[PDB]
């Protein structure tokens, strides 16, 4: 999209994809990098593990 | 308490936030609050109602929590939210009718029913979100001990009492001297009579003097004050203080000389008004003190003189009024006034579902039985229910 | 409709929060909607007005994307968002009174501008907010058919019905029997009034009645009930019904005896109060029936003895009123009262662009004439005007 | 003004959304604006009060940042964060009543105290948050000079006049003509009396005429327009106008004849009604001009004829009245009403601390002196007292 190469700063505490999210104006390509931003197991209890 | 406004507070706000096509960042810590009171309502079981008509309904939590992945919310998101935010709505609903119908005379201001007093533990106090509305912020304040205010509009701080004070009367009840009063809602209407005119008073001037008393002290009050008192100035017959007979009134009205509003607090003269009509303000007050003096007029033209004689037969009665409308005030103790509907609510939860009469409030929850004996147990248990329905009606419309 | 206030409110909260010198992470998730907002408008373009003298404006949408490297807003950030700020409210401004102007009868919930029209597709459906004001909740909620309430104080729904019955006359107008009343508003004050004081009447007592049909079903009412109704309490000549002659009314006042007022829903009994003034509370209704009697006073002095004789010269005729104001009350309808300004913007909009009268509403905006003849399809078009005069009144002061 | 807003919207943001318990994402963001406050706030003294008995009170700002980092804010953070609230709500109160208490004949609208002025740099603007209010929205719009509107429910537009007009009169005061008025609060009652009931006059039609002009513009305002004005409707005594003698005013009852109310704009007409009763609506009006008329009925009972002899001694006088009362309206200016309690809050300020009578306001606050004439620099002083009012009433409750 003819964007900025990004200085991104060490100990931003948001990551990279977690910046081009709100960064990028495209639906599809923003929709699969915040899939990718929260993005986490479920914590489940099945037969007591 | 303060749980149950953030349940109602939550949901509130993801009925509101929590739409169709809307993006991820305007409720991303929306969805953060509900799922940690998912997790925290879980494997918690409750029970609700059981007084009156008010059917015994159990409440069952287990529900999966909502997703943190989407960029804009589709319409899957939204209908899972529905369901979920429907269940938690009917559960806080019936909460809060179990606890609007329920009191205490030994300490009202805590919990009665059995899901307000198992969420008042500290296993559901991560369940707490901002406590924004006026009933909550003075519950928050009030529990800390500190200066609260309710701002009404028009508040009801008088009973109803329609009566009147003869200072001079007679069986024969033709030579009367006295005040009648209107106190209503925010509203005196007051009006002393005399039906000599003052033709043997001295100096041709007699003093009436009307004093309200207040249940709760009154801070900041714009109150219109008018003279010329418009029900007590057409004739009437009106029974006696006995019952036994009645009695004529037929008032021609003169204007109120030397009008003397005095706001008492605790017998310390805190404002006083002499001679000022419109808009007038009373800063701290408990104590209305209301002194006009109907005076003879000195020259009147023919159409006058023929109605004051100086004998007996008075068939035209001097009458002198006064009006004083409480337009808004800041009370620190809960009332009822013209723009809230929280009492509405209290006495249709407790009408609708047929529910005995308590130990503390008057029976079909009469305010101007509440209002005359307005005591501090009732006065805990009005706010605590009130608080309860303000939470409901943020809810339920 | 949703996407009209989701950008009133954001060019609301970014008139509000995005200031001069304010910190970022404040306003870190406006300017993401605010962005997203300006990435779907941009490249369409609309056209509003076009009915009456409301002129035609085309409006084009290219601008650029709003900074999110600040950490306080500087002034140059501010200006140029007050520069697209002022467009999009010019925009939504003309859009919203393009659409309060428009009706229709067939189906008037639905938008009748081009531009409400072309923002009500899917496009447009990510500009979507939050939807917290009081209209716009009770529109998501009827646009999913669940229950609503909008809470008024003094609700409009009366029409204005100043009138009279005479359930005994005769030509010489000397020995009347009815009753009066005036409905304005959210008062009724009702007179009935008997020129003999029940002398021939059995048990010398008159009983009077009073039915009062709603139009819509008003819910948790708190309602003022005062007996001595003052407007029909001083001497007036009337019209005849046909109004051919002038009758002459002198009245006394007697109190109110046995006063029964009734709150019929479906004309069932839900609420009744039988001789209780002050605030009183009707629940659920839609019909008022006030039941008062007046009692010949059986032990009467010599001053009142005069005013009744067993003859037929009466100079002196019994009345007796009652007076009933509701304060506050939910409705499920939209209506007006002296809260909102709503009513008034739509006027205001109608009359000053010289709008020719459609098929729906009354001309010249008439509320007497809307509220006594109030349709469904007329409520549907006056719910939608009156959303969209909320959202404008949120924009445009 | 905009910084001193800004306090106080996070000091209330604060006492809401840091409770115990709650989750830090709901708190991510205020947090970071109250530790932007901490670091501009320190290092810098301030110094309140110093007139009348306002006493002088030295700030001196020495806290420590809210950094700990928390998942769920436990007690601890809250009790160091109620410190550091009360620290900065005490602070902010005073500040409120040393802006309150002053005034200045020169430029109104700057701050006047020493405190604001030191608030007004540039090293305090990175306080700055949003400017959601009513009172700081008008303020931040006049203060780039655009429309604003203020939406008053029932407004003090109208000083206190009650007063008359004799048209014919003569020292006998038997046979006399002219209007009576009303003017309080938002609420216009006139009657114009005839006592011959236009036996002379041409075609049996007294006219009558009411121009009330208004200190400010209203918009869009909706008014209850009704006949027969109850205060001018029974019996009275009133004295002349030179205060020599009084005269009688025994009043009959006519309904108004071809009711003619216009509101005027400029001397132009915007808004005419004629003969329309009930709710009407004005939508840009500074002069209301009522014109009704008296009409003889030329059908009469015998009840009725004896009533209008041909001759001099009229007992009963014709008498037709009008009511005009402003529910709400929407002024560019600040006023008072029945909703607000900003006017009580700053006569309590400034009659608590036994303040002099500057060179600005009325003595006493006499809001019928206030708005008798209410000049430019009144208008602003008006409405930067109202403004800090309106901040402090979000504190202070
Ligand atoms: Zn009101």
């Amino acid at each position: 999209f003819g964007m900025q190469r990004m200085h991104y700063r060490n100990g931003d505490p948001q990551t990279p994809f977690q910046i081009a999210e709100q960064q990028i104006q495209n639906f599809q390509v923003a929709n699969w990098l915040h899939f990718v931003n929260y993005n986490q197991f479920r914590q489940v209890v099945i037969d007591g593990v | 308490m303060d749980v149950l406004y953030s349940l109602s507070k939550t949901l509130k706000d993801a009925r509101d936030k929590i739409v169709e096509g809307t993006l991820y960042s305007n409720v991303s810590d929306l969805i953060q609050q509900f799922n940690q009171m998912i997790i925290t309502m879980n494997g918690n079981e409750f029970q609700t109602g059981g007084i009156g008509n008010l059917p015994i309904r159990n409440w069952n939590f287990n529900f999966g929590l909502l997703g943190t992945t989407l960029l804009n919310l589709d319409a899957n998101y939204v209908e899972t939210a529905r369901n979920t935010i429907d269940y938690f709505v009917d559960f806080v609903d019936n909460v809060c009718m179990d606890e609007m119908v329920r009191e205490s005379q030994r300490n009202g201001i805590a919990p009665q029913s059995d899901s307000l007093r198992k969420l008042s533990a500290i296993k559901f106090k991560r369940i707490n979100f901002d406590n924004s509305s006026e009933y909550i912020e003075n519950w928050n304040l009030q529990n800390r001990r500190q200066r609260t205010g309710f701002t009404f509009h028009k508040p009801n701080i008088f009973p109803y009492s329609a009566s009147f004070t003869l200072n001079r009367s007679q069986p024969a009840h033709d030579n009367l001297m006295g005040t009648m009063w209107l106190n209503a809602g925010s509203e005196i209407q007051v009006a002393g009579f005399d039906y000599s005119c003052a033709i043997n008073a001295p100096a041709n001037i007699q003093q009436f003097e009307h004093i309200v008393p207040l249940r709760r002290v009154l801070t900041t009050a714009t109150i219109t004050l008018l003279p010329d008192a418009e029900r007590f100035s057409f004739p009437r017959v009106i029974n006696s203080a006995d019952g036994a007979t009645t009695w004529f009134f037929n008032p021609v009205i003169l204007r109120p000389n030397n009008v003397e509003v005095e706001f008492l607090l605790n017998g310390q003269i805190i404002n006083t008004y002499q001679a000022r009509f419109g808009t007038i303000v009373a800063r701290n007050f408990d104590t209305i003190r209301l002194s006009f003096q109907l005076m003879r007029p000195p020259n009147m033209t023919p159409a006058v003189a023929v109605l004051f004689p100086n004998a007996q037969p008075f068939e035209h009665h001097a009458t002198v009024g006064l009006t004083l409308r409480i337009e808004s005030a800041v009370c620190e103790s809960v009332l009822a006034d013209a723009s809230e509907t929280l009492l509405a609510n209290v006495t249709s939860v407790r009408q609708e579902y047929a529910i005995p009469v308590g130990p503390v409030f008057p029976p079909g929850m009469n305010w101007t039985d509440l209002i005359t004996n307005y005591s501090p147990s009732r006065e805990d248990n009005l706010q605590r229910v009130f608080t309860v329905a303000s939470i409901r009606s943020m809810l339920i419309k």
